[PDB]
């Protein structure tokens, strides 16, 4: 799975 | 049984819950409703618990609780919201009022994630990929959601996204022209030509179709998918609908590639079939998922569809107290998902 930020 | 209710005032409305959900903080209202983020303290999950405005204040309102409802207690899919739960501090249909209904606070929504970084074609194939597999599941059920767009996406930090806030009537720019200037019957493939609107705008960072008003957004997209010849024509039921589009200065089809240079090339391929202007030639969500693009995430033994869902309901003519008094056994009969 790619990854994210998640804000914030 | 029934769980011990505590009950106070946030923002000059009163919220009575059970003493599972903790630490409520209002983030928003509506027509709809109105909002609280909550700690669940059994699932250990973040929440929002929407509590419903008047949702029996007239035989309209009191059918679409119940539509809502319905709705909600049968999606039960990885990329969909379900309903964790639904509540009433009411102990008989006598006192009923009020309804309650939680669902998972996850993540962001799918605005907010492009915000803060750069997305890899591989973040788009995955996420355009999750949204097609709820899809087919919605689809299957003959459920049409009318109104995706990114503000109805939530995605988490493992790139996982779910859809929500489906469309409960009977900005524009995701919306299919068909329904836009109500041409015809909406089918589910309205809900892929704003999949297509919504990987355009992922590969690209602009909106496809920004048009300030209904006419100057149908000139955007006809410039692009052409306008609509005698076949499309001929399933336009509005004399008045169809003399417009006779009026405009006919246009070609563009070629996609040169629209959208640099892209992956299956990626414009798969929005050449998104984005067809006649919906009964669009691909569908099921097709979509075989489609070359998502190659490294497709995997048809777990891509599954949903029980029948029967809305029969909608054609019923019933007093405000019978839509409430079918609400309120939905409510009832709720059993929540495994723990």
């Amino acid at each position: 799975n790619p990854g994210l930020k998640i804000p914030k | 049984e029934r769980p011990t209710f505590y009950r106070q005032e946030l923002n000059k409305t009163i919220w009575e819950v059970p003493e599972r959900y903790q630490n409520l903080s209002p983030v928003g209202s509506g027509a709809y409703g109105s909002v609280c983020a909550a700690f669940d303290t059994k699932t250990g999950l973040r929440v929002a618990v929407k509590k419903l405005s008047r949702p029996f204040q007239s035989i309209i309102h009191a059918k679409r609780t119940y539509r809502e409802l319905r709705l909600l207690k049968h999606m039960k899919h990885e990329n969909v919201i379900g309903l964790l739960d639904v509540f009433t501090p009411a102990r008989s249909l006598e006192e009923f009022n009020d309804v309650y209904l939680v669902t998972h606070l996850m993540g962001a929504d799918l605005n907010n994630i492009v915000k803060c970084q750069k997305l890899t074609d591989d973040h788009v194939q995955f996420l355009i990929y999750q949204i097609l597999r709820g899809l087919k599941y919605i689809h299957s059920a003959d459920i049409i959601h009318r109104d995706l767009k990114p503000s109805n996406l939530a995605v988490n930090e493992d790139s996982e996204l779910k859809i929500l806030d489906f469309g409960l009537a009977r900005t524009r720019w995701y919306r299919a022209p068909e329904i836009m200037l109500n041409w015809m019957h909406y089918n589910q493939t309205v809900d892929i030509w704003s999949v297509g609107c919504i990987m355009a705008e992922l590969l690209t960072g602009r909106t496809l179709f920004p048009g300030t008003d209904h006419i100057d957004q149908l000139k955007l997209i006809l410039r692009l998918v052409g306008t609509p010849g005698a076949e499309l024509l001929k399933k336009i039921s509005s004399e008045s609908a169809r003399n417009y589009i006779q009026s405009l200065t006919q246009m070609p089809k563009m070629n996609f590639a040169n629209v959208f240079i640099g892209a992956n090339p299956l990626a414009v391929d798969l929005l050449e079939k998104m984005l067809v202007l006649d919906s009964d030639k669009r691909i569908t969500a099921a097709q979509a998922l075989a489609h070359a693009y998502f190659a490294q995430y497709h995997d048809p033994d777990d891509e599954p569809v949903a029980d029948p869902y029967d809305q029969s309901f909608e054609s019923r003519d019933l007093l405000i107290d019978e839509w409430k008094s079918l609400t309120y056994d939905e409510v009832i009969s709720f059993v929540p998902p495994p723990l």
